[PDB]
């Protein structure tokens, strides 16, 4: 119902940025929220109706345009690190009176950095199941590690014989900090996929851990020796054994 | 569609006495729809220094408002309220009854 | 005494040169407190005791809401004209509000009108909409399918509206809670030969609510009484009258703000 | 000023119930909303109350007491898929929404046959797995040693759930000491 873009974006301090939101539900009221750890959603700006907008609780550093009844754009005039957040656009049939609920877009994860040279894709490795687990339980747990990445813009998935799987999988909900004291610590994320021992013991079965990383865009300038840390997939794999 | 023509009442703020300063009221009420034109007259000529309330809303969905001006009544001067509304073919001039 | 808070909206389709498409005004008792229209697009106080007690953020917030309410009114009126297959200029009106009466009991009301006639009436006690004709019945069905919105309106009328009214009553207490007793006089005059008219005339009083009647020989009310409207005198006070024709002992009885007055005709 | 309070986190057991409270202190009140937000997803509307009572919608019910200024969201017959954050929001007297900071609901699976063990996996990784849900896993007291939170996986076709946590390092660290900072079951299997 509510479409907002982009889902992920890395910005340099001082850069300009526009978040787009559109709703095809004929709603009259639209909203831009930021969601930060440890606090309730905070309204940035809102638009009660086509043709009017007004500040919310945290308007500083932003402005908006109610372009038409469908669209409500959010601008960051000069990106600051404190604007690192998850941004949510929402709409409702009307605003003010009534019991009407909010309909939320999918969210935009923005990370604002002073130096893009801190952006790194993950390294990904797959650890094969222990033979002791196979004998003790008749089950086999593969473990995937995604390490050394920044920002925390990753989506991890498991693929068996070319089709994504969900049964037997558990991925950490939040990455951990490899350097917890540092404000810009890189991140690590782990996942497990558990299958039956016989399924692991079938060498025709192929297991792949996939990590989609969201990083720099083609527009960003890059002059380092290491490869431009662009949005990319990094994977590791193993085949069934013994 | 039901249009309702204005009731028009012209009266002094205080009981009137010739030569004593007073205020002349024109209360125009009960009309619908809301477009209305109201003038106070002294011997047929529109009075320029006139106060008026904003358009007001009644619970029966009609409208009302109040026009007034300071004045000193005399035996010879004739005061009136002139009202036009879609229900009227021409402006209606309602004469003050001199507090009778 | 009995106080009330109410807000009106008026929408006009295809307005003439000087008529706003949308006007909204609020009242406490007989006093305008707020105004908004499609020309200013700004909500503004109409009583000094409202302006002095509500900071700019309040007026800014409700300006934004009124701009939305204006747009919603415009669309609702367009849909009503379509149902009736009407063209040209028509009106749409809303009134919501509540009363706090002397005994501490409350009322709450919410009503719509089309072309100045009752259209839809909300009954908060049964949570239903009463419709005057089949077009209103069509709109009623839609509104009654939204149970949560019905419950929201009941809460607003019974709790929120009363709380706001009490707040405004305190803001305007020097105006709204004062008493100015009436000045009352009886005039007699022979009119048509053999016909004596008695006028009981009151002015200078506030609040506007006043009771006036004629009695005969102390016990019985007089048959054919003519009642004058309660009219604003322009200085914040009001005036009114009641009259009869005499043919044995007549008296005018006046009640204002808990004080009774009797004027015997000698 | 105005405030809306809900617990940061709640933990309950699969199959059981949980009641998530939301108290509010506002000058006026025009309704209370509950929203569900799975990790990494957008909030979605769950419920609305504005008068007093309890409104049921399947396994979820929402209660309001206007005079006590609180609401609760009741989840019956808890499932692992109910793990999410639950957001309360109140519409104040100027029709503005005040948002609670959210309650993260954690569900403990009913482990039918616990079998605690710490296995070593090769490409250096240690897997603490199959322990009972009453066990909690503590973070590592080493900057170069990383330990994950507990994770529940569901082998759906086998009707089998299991807890696990992962620890790793490249310091010259073995799986015998990996979870030393945690209180692990005494019968934990440490294969040789
Ligand atoms: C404080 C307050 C002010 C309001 N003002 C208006 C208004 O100006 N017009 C209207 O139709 N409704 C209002 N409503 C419904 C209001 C409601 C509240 C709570
Ligand atoms: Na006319």
């Amino acid at each position: 119902g509510v479409t907002q873009t982009p889902k992920f974006q890395v910005l340099k301090t001082g850069q300009s940025m526009t978040l787009q939101c559109a709703q095809d539900m004929n709603h009259n009221s639209m909203y831009w929220y930021r969601q930060d750890p440890g606090m309730g959603l905070r309204l940035i700006y809102y638009s009660a109706s086509e043709g009017t907008t007004d500040k919310g609780e945290v308007p500083n550093g932003y402005n908006v345009s109610r372009l038409n009844k469908r669209e409500f754009s959010l601008r960051l005039e000069s990106a600051a690190p404190s604007q690192t957040s998850v941004y949510f656009c929402a709409s409702s049939v009307w605003t003010g009176e009534g019991s009407g609920e909010l309909f939320f877009g999918e969210g935009s994860r923005l990370t604002v950095l002073e130096d893009l040279k801190n952006v790194f894709p993950p390294e990904v490795a797959v650890f094969e199941p222990s033979e002791a687990e196979i004998s003790h339980t008749q089950k086999a747990t593969l473990v995937c590690l995604a390490t050394g990445f920044y920002p925390d813009h990753v989506e991890l998935s498991w693929w068996v014989n070319g089709k994504e799987v969900h049964s037997g999988v558990c991925t950490d909900p939040q990455p951990l900090k490899e350097q917890p004291a540092l404000n810009d610590s890189r991140y690590a994320l782990s996942s497990r996929l558990r299958v039956s021992a016989t399924f692991w013991q079938n060498p025709r079965n192929h297991f792949r851990c996939q990590v989609q990383f969201y990083g720099l865009s083609e527009n960003d300038e890059w002059t380092q020796d290491r490869a431009k840390p662009v949005t990319q997939i990094v994977s590791a794999e193993a085949w069934g054994r013994a | 569609m039901i249009q309702r023509t204005p009731k028009i009442q012209v009266y002094s703020r205080h009981p009137a006495e010739n030569g004593k300063s007073n205020f002349l009221n024109c209360y125009v009420s009960g009309f619908h729809p809301s477009d209305i034109e109201v003038d106070l007259l002294k011997n047929g000529e529109r009075i320029e220094k006139v106060e008026h309330s904003d358009l007001s809303f009644s619970k029966d969905w009609s409208f009302y408002l109040l026009y007034y001006t300071e004045f000193t009544p005399t035996e010879k001067d004739e005061y009136a309220c002139r009202v036009n509304h879609v229900t009227l073919s021409q402006p209606k001039i309602v004469k003050w009854d001199r507090d009778m | 005494r009995t106080h009330s808070l109410r807000y009106f909206r008026l929408g006009v389709s295809d307005p003439i040169h000087g008529v706003p498409e949308f006007i909204s005004v609020g009242y406490v008792d007989s006093h305008p407190i707020t105004t908004y229209d499609s020309v200013t697009r700004q909500k503004e106080p109409r009583a000094p005791w409202m302006a002095e007690n509500l900071a700019p953020d309040h007026w800014e917030r409700y300006t934004q809401l009124l701009r939305g309410w204006q747009q919603m009114f415009k669309v609702e009126l367009k849909r009503l004209q379509r149902h009736y297959n009407h063209s040209g200029s028509h009106t749409y009106q809303r009134m919501i509000g509540c009363e706090l009466l002397e005994d501490g009991s409350t009322t709450g009301f919410l009503q719509y009108a089309y072309d100045g006639q009752d259209f839809l009436i909300f009954n908060k006690d049964t949570l239903s909409w009463l419709a005057v004709d089949n077009v209103a019945h069509t709109i009623k069905q839609a509104w009654e399918a939204n149970q949560h919105e019905l419950l929201y309106q009941k809460n607003w009328l019974e709790e929120e509206c009363i709380a706001w009214l009490k707040r405004f009553l305190e803001y305007g207490k020097d105006t709204l809670q004062r008493t100015e007793p009436p000045l009352v006089r009886v005039n007699r005059k022979e009119t048509f030969p053999g016909v004596t008219a008695l006028f009981c005339k009151a002015h200078g009083f506030y609040p506007p609510e006043i009771y006036m009647t004629w009695m005969k020989n102390g016990e019985e009310i007089v048959q054919e009484i003519d009642y004058g409207d309660i009219l604003p005198s322009g200085d914040g006070t009001y005036q009114a009258w009641a009259s009869i024709e005499l043919d044995n002992l007549y008296s005018c009885h006046v009640e204002h703000s808990g004080v009774h007055m009797v004027l015997q005709v000698p | 000023g105005q405030n809306i309070d809900q617990p940061t986190e709640m933990t309950a057991t699969e199959g059981a119930i949980v009641q998530i409270n939301c108290t509010y202190q506002t000058s006026g009140f025009n309704g209370l909303f509950w929203y569900q937000q799975h990790a990494g997803e957008a909030p979605t509307f769950l419920s609305y109350n504005v008068l007093d009572g309890l409104e049921e919608k399947g396994r979820f019910s929402s209660f309001l007491s206007r005079s006590k200024g609180y609401s609760y969201l009741l989840l019956k017959e808890l499932q692992m898929k109910d793990s999410a954050s639950y957001l309360c929001a109140v519409k104040d007297s100027n029709y503005q929404l005040i948002w609670g900071a959210g309650t993260k609901l954690i569900i403990k699976p009913d482990i039918q046959n616990p079998d605690p063990a710490v296995y070593q996996l090769r490409d250096s990784v240690c897997l603490f797995t199959d322990f009972d849900s009453q066990t909690n896993v503590s973070q590592s007291k080493d900057s170069d040693v990383y330990i994950t939170d507990k994770c529940v996986l569901d082998m759906r076709s086998m009707d089998f759930k299991s807890n696990s946590a992962v620890a790793w390092s490249n310091k010259s660290f073995a799986c015998a000491n990996a979870f030393n900072n945690s209180i692990i079951p005494e019968d934990t299997f440490f294969p040789s």
